[PDB]
């Protein structure tokens, strides 16, 4: 369903207006705290010793409907950014009257205005408010996608309005909201209000706004259309941001009084609702936003990473193509091929193993090796009693294991967000003494790639991740497993590091060092790299996490990311130019990157300080 | 009292309205307690007001009045916040005060209201950005224009063009209208951008002039011909909420500001009488129509005061 609310700018009895707007089928309801023509004076007399009261009671609603229905409203009168300083002053001392009386209600919003390019005095005031008291309050910043300035009518005589094109210039709505966001310190509390027009601006102007704090949208009855019933509508090209802003799951707000006069303002809600009723069918990836990587593993969580039907499918494949192509029909019965699957784990590819050689009807003798002595216990328990003879479980690590006989094939994965699974050269070159001079391994080979992402709602809460007794900046030092769905990608993913297995080099190198160079088309703000991998299991049988090469029906592996400490500005035309290290010593491995165009960033991670991985 | 009408007046004064007769017309709103609404009154005694008990005609708008104009002598032209431009008309007898249309057609609370000289039509200005020309026989909106960028603070009708008014806005442009024209509005004023635009007061006797008041406390006159700003004065300390000119051959006009004072100027913008009895925001002022030097204005501090003009 749609979690929507009612603006209002008029509201004479408080119990009956609130009731009105329940019988329509609003779940909330955005109000002036004070009345909005009510002109308030603080330092010049007689005006400022006005008799009392300065607004209704807060006893004429429960604390419940202050707390769950009622969002405050900034008066209009309140202009902090004057050229005048009387109205200035004044207008300071109201904005804390109503951000206290805000706060005193309890109300879980607030909406301030954002309708100017200078809003330098109204951030100081609000951030004032939040560092005066801490508070589950949220603010919402009511900005709108076109400016009123770039929406007027041209009918003004002698200043007509601009048809030229200007890129930068269509986005000044956005700048209003980096800017105020800038000088609150990127505040948790402070959030966006997007308010939509007539007419859409270019998809440009709108992709400005994806991955920023967009809590609430605020829809106007003067830009639904009225269909051959005269029912409330709305265009195709605003339907299509209704169904982007529903999958960010934004509180909608129904502004303006009723244009359709026939009907009534329930007829508006019954639209957005028909629209989530009707939008879109949902995939199977789609059915906190960061999380580290895993290093306990415990039953559950290996349950959830053997949660890919796909994943095995393939591996099956693999190794039933491996097999047919190494053993000929004359040798079915003959020629036993030991397999050799490194990190068992539970047994999700031992089984996948066993699908394959009865699908290729070839003799196979299998080595389960596991470091895990929990995930050995599952393994054990399932040779006695399904298994048997056939599969030789071992309880040691593959790089110190002294394995009876050499193997044919060698089968090992990574699963979910297992932290060790960025060790994998290193497991495989400690593993590869133990096989065949013509055997293969299962996959025979890994390539990685990074991307440019801009996502402020991300790079906030990595901010957050701020722990005592390390580093103040140490979260921004190491990488998190993140969803597709919430960062922007900036330019096509561009290939990191390749691993081959077996590695035939007489002097192998798992180090590596990249410098990759991403063309941007558009005006954005870099928050960080997100990575993605391709693994060719057996010739043509892959798995990818890559957006362009993706797998269908794959939820165990989400992409990394690696985020930077001071945001980057990127402009239209302009190279983003990462440099990324892959470090391993002989006890740990680390990941270090470091920004180096449009503008220079700090090497992050030197000497794996904040994040390591253990051999 | 008469039938209908309010049991209290609200504390808050909008409006105030000399008829031909001499009537007194109010707005009051109520902008605190537990109620936000409004209220109409007839007066037909001047000296009655504020006494609600004492008064020709009454009645409760479903909610607060933000500016008001008479629409003859029997018709009330109200600017409500529910975003509605409304029309009460009088009585037989003048004893009640019924409505006659409630058509909400802005967004946001409709601020200024001007009949148009024809006496047929009116222009409605309102925070929602938007001015609309109203069909007040028809009860409909004969034209929705949106030519500036921030809410319309004031909107005044030329005294004898229905097709000139003038309009001004929290944008800093005062717009010179005439729906004669393809493209109606036209942007006049200072030279350089000063202070934002407060109050519009057009001349009664040269109908090329006006005076417009700003948020700083200064009045200024202009030609809308020689569109040049020349003769400007610092009338009050702060913003000038309304100016109206007197019913002489040699027009004086009133100044009104937040400042909780009330001025009088003559042609050359000079002062010529003070008064500081308001303890409050002065609203609206009118000059008597039976004694040209009497001069009634209203306040937020519920204060009906008559000025003896010399
Ligand atoms: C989701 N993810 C990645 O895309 C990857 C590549 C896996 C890596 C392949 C080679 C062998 C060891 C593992 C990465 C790491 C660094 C840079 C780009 C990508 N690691 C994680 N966790």
């Amino acid at each position: 369903r749609v979690s929507s609310g009612r603006d209002l700018n008029c509201v004479p009895e408080i119990a009956d207006t609130l009731g009105a707007v329940a019988k329509q089928g609003f779940d909330f309801l955005c109000m002036p705290v004070f009345h909005p023509r009510f002109k308030r004076e603080f330092i010049q007399e007689p005006a400022k010793n006005r008799p009392g009261p300065q607004t209704r009671s807060d006893l004429l609603l429960s604390g419940r409907d202050w707390n769950t229905l009622i969002v405050g409203k900034l008066s209009p009168w309140i202009r902090p950014d004057s050229k005048v300083e009387k109205i200035r002053r004044n207008s300071e001392a109201a904005m804390l009257q109503e951000l206290n009386f805000g706060a005193y209600l309890g109300l879980p919003a607030f909406l301030l205005p954002l309708n100017q390019e200078d809003n330098t005095n109204l951030a100081r005031v609000l951030t004032n408010h939040i560092h005066t008291g801490h508070h589950s309050s949220m603010f919402w910043m009511r900005v709108p996608l076109v400016a009123p300035e770039d929406l007027r009518d041209d009918i003004i005589e002698n200043a007509p309005t601009t048809h030229t094109e200007e890129y930068s210039g269509e986005e000044k709505t956005w700048m209003w909201w980096h800017n105020f966001r800038t000088l609150c310190d990127y505040s948790k509390r402070i959030a966006v209000a997007l308010e939509i027009g007539a007419d859409l601006p270019s998809n440009h102007v709108i992709d400005r706004w994806l991955g920023e704090p967009i809590k609430a949208a605020i829809l106007p009855t003067s830009i639904f259309l009225t269909n051959k019933k005269g029912f409330p509508v709305l265009s195709k090209m605003h339907q299509r941001l209704i169904f982007r802003l529903l999958k960010l799951e934004v509180q909608f707000i129904i502004t303006g009084t009723n244009h359709h006069s026939e009907k009534e303002f329930c007829s508006y809600l019954q639209y957005l609702e028909y629209l989530s009723q009707n939008r879109p069918p949902p995939n199977a990836y789609e059915l906190s936003p960061l999380q580290p990587l895993m290093d306990n593993l415990e039953s559950q969580t290996y349950e959830v990473f053997e949660k890919d039907p796909i994943k095995y499918s393939q591996y099956q494949q693999a190794i039933y193509k491996c097999l047919l192509d190494r053993v000929p029909e004359e040798e079915k019965d003959t020629n036993v091929q030991v397999l050799m699957v490194l990190g068992a784990g539970r047994g999700p590819l031992v089984n996948a193993s066993l699908r394959a050689a009865k699908q290729a009807d070839r003799r196979i003798k299998l080595y389960a090796v596991e470091k895990n002595p929990n995930a050995v216990v599952t393994l054990e328990n399932w040779q006695f009693e399904e298994w048997g003879s056939q599969v030789t479980v071992v309880s040691s690590d593959m790089r110190e294991w002294v394995a009876p006989e050499k193997a044919d094939i060698i089968v090992s994965e990574l699963l979910g967000s297992f932290a060790d699974n960025e060790l994998s050269p290193e497991c495989l070159d400690g593993a590869q003494h133990f096989l065949k001079d013509d055997g293969v391994s299962i996959p025979g080979e890994y390539t990685s790639f990074l991307a440019p992402i801009s996502s402020s709602k991300l790079y906030n809460e990595v901010r957050a991740c701020r722990e005592k007794d390390r580093d103040p900046e140490a979260q921004f030092e190491m990488p998190y497993v993140v969803r597709l769905h919430n960062f922007h990608q900036l330019s096509a993913p561009q290939p990191c590091f390749t691993f081959s297995h077996p590695n035939r080099d007489p002097m192998i190198d798992n180090n590596r060092y990249c410098t990759l160079e991403f063309p941007v088309e558009v005006n954005t703000v870099l928050h960080g790299f997100a990575g993605y991998f391709e693994t060719v299991l057996y010739q043509d049988i892959t798995l990818s996490i890559r957006p362009e090469t993706h797998s269908p029906g794959m939820f165990s592996w989400f992409p990394i990311l690696f985020p930077i400490k001071q945001p980057i500005t990127v402009r239209e035309g302009q190279t983003i130019c990462v440099r990324f290290w892959r470090c391993s010593n002989s006890k740990k491995v680390w990941y270090e990157w470091a920004v180096t165009a449009p503008v220079c960033s700090a090497i992050h991670n030197p000497t794996g300080r904040s994040y390591t991985i253990g051999l | 009292l008469p039938p209908n009408a309010p049991a209290c007046m609200e504390r808050q004064l909008e409006a105030a309205r000399y008829r031909s007769d001499g009537a007194l017309l109010l707005g009051a709103s109520s902008l605190s307690g537990r109620c936000w609404a409004g209220s109409l009154w007839l007066f037909k005694d001047p000296c009655a007001a504020p006494n609600e008990g004492f008064c020709s005609a009454g009645v409760q708008t479903e909610a607060g009045v933000a500016d008001l104009t008479w629409v003859g002598e029997r018709g009330i032209l109200v600017a409500s916040d529910s975003g509605a431009v409304e029309l009460w008309e009088l009585d037989e007898n003048e004893t009640l005060i019924v409505s006659k249309f409630c058509k909400y057609e802005h967004d946001d609370i409709v601020s200024t209201v001007s009949v148009l000289s024809s006496g047929t039509q009116a222009v409605s200005g309102s925070k929602d950005i938007c001015i609309k020309v109203w069909d007040l026989a028809q009860q409909v909106v004969l034209s929705s224009y949106r030519a500036h960028a921030a809410q319309v603070t004031c909107v005044a009708a030329s005294p004898h063009k229905d097709s000139v008014f003038l309009s001004c806005s929290e944008d800093n442009r005062i717009l010179l209208w005439d729906t004669r024209c393809p493209k109606p509005a036209s942007q006049i004023g200072c030279s350089a951008p000063g202070y934002l635009p407060t109050s519009l007061a057009w001349h009664p006797q040269q109908s090329e002039v006006f005076v417009f008041g700003d948020e700083n406390g200064t009045v200024s006159l202009v030609d809308t011909k020689s569109t040049s700003c020349v003769l400007s004065s610092a009338v009050h300390s702060q913003c000038v909420t309304g100016l109206v000119f007197s019913p002489h051959s040699v027009p004086f006009l009133a100044s009104l500001s937040e400042d909780c004072s009330l001025a009088v100027l003559d042609s050359s913008l000079s002062e010529l009488f003070r008064s500081q009895a308001h303890r409050d925001f002065v609203r609206d002022a009118t000059w008597s129509p039976l004694n040209h030097s009497l001069l009634t204005t209203v306040g937020w501090d519920h204060q009906v005061v008559h000025h003896v003009v010399p």
